[PDB]
């Protein structure tokens, strides 16, 4: 079980948002905290992806590309499992110091998106998603979105991706499970995209609403996210 | 890019 050992070995631990939970729940406070959490989680995603089997074969620019594109989806997917395990999908467990209840969902101004995410969090339950299936679905999420006119070494990418699907095959060992898990991974992408849209817009209007973006995230949002939004970069979907 | 310099250090 050499592959599965690695995934669990490299799984990130708890990341806090640094939230001030004595502050009354203002939109700006919440989103200035979500953004900081973004960056914290990004850092942990960089460390993880590097210790990822084969990841290092990718040309370096593809590594950076691929992480920036997937970031949201990874954050979203993991968050849904965290929320499931920790609080049984009652609330959104972004971090320990940052759990969204219905009021916070309304307050963030991303209620529709949140309900989507809460729903997915329930799915880890409705499907009895093993922790081994989750870990491996989450790896496959990093290979689930690419610029349409391809990466620098697209072939080394396609190998890696088709090999992460072989691993999921073994974690499923039965044809019917694959239907559902692949359906579950597709659900992430619409959500990632709504988040991406919201986030992007927020950056533009951010000086007028007092929301605070860490340098690195503002750059990513202004440089990579537009490509997703402009259709240059597109998720790989199993279905439809 | 600040992500580039961070990514490779
Ligand atoms: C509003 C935002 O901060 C945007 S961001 O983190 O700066 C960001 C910017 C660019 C990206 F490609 C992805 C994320 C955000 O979506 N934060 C955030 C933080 C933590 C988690 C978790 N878990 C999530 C979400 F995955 F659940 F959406 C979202």
């Amino acid at each position: 079980p050499i592959f599965l050992n690695v995934l669990e070995a490299i799984e990130p631990g708890v990341v806090c948002a640094g939230h001030d939970n004595n502050q009354p729940d203002s939109f700006a406070a919440l989103l200035s905290s979500l953004n900081e959490l973004g960056e914290r989680q990004l850092v942990h995603v960089v460390k993880w992806a590097k210790a990822l089997p084969g990841f290092r074969n990718l040309h370096v620019d593809d590594q950076m590309a691929v992480i920036q594109y997937s970031l949201m989806g990874l954050m979203v997917f993991a968050m849904g499992w965290r929320s499931f395990t920790n609080v049984n999908s009652a609330m959104l467990y972004f971090a320990p110091d940052l759990v969204f209840n219905e009021y916070r969902m309304h307050k963030s101004r991303m209620y529709s998106q949140c309900v989507r995410m809460r729903h997915l969090s329930q799915e880890f339950g409705w499907l009895q998603i093993t922790p081994q299936e989750f870990l491996c679905m989450k790896a496959l999420l990093l290979f689930s979105i690419i610029p349409v006119d391809g990466l620098k070494n697209q072939k080394f990418f396609d190998e890696l991706r088709m090999n992460y699907i072989k691993e999921l095959d073994r974690i499923i060992a039965c044809s019917r499970r694959f239907y559902q898990l692949t359906k579950l991974l597709d659900s992430v992408q619409p959500i990632a995209r709504e988040l991406h849209q919201f986030t992007f817009d927020l950056l533009i209007k951010s000086h007028m609403v007092s929301v605070d973006f860490p340098e690195m995230m503002a750059e990513i949002i202004s440089v990579q996210v537009p490509k997703i939004l402009s259709g240059k970069v597109k998720p790989i979907y199993f279905h439809t | 890019y600040i992500f580039d310099l961070f990514y490779k250090r």
